[PDB]
């Protein structure tokens, strides 16, 4: 696998969404809007949602 | 979406 074998909130490796872009793994509740299931789609962690780099 | 399942805290 590539990614990390624990949500990155909680350091427990349950069921870990993979973020499609980068190697994050959440759990679909430690999201901001939390999820009764995994998505369907492309999902992106919070990490890859930002689409405006904040460079000042 | 894809998820992993691995070692959570249960145990
Ligand atoms: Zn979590
Ligand atoms: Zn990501």
């Amino acid at each position: 696998d590539h990614h990390m074998e624990f949500c990155r909130v909680c350091k427990d490796g349950g069921e870990l969404l993979c973020c499609d872009t980068c190697p994050s793994s959440y759990h679909i509740h430690c999201l901001n809007p939390p999820l009764p299931e995994i998505p369907n789609g492309e999902w992106l962690c919070p990490r890859c949602t930002c689409p405006a780099l904040k460079g000042k | 979406a894809r998820t992993k399942q691995t070692a959570r805290k249960s145990t």
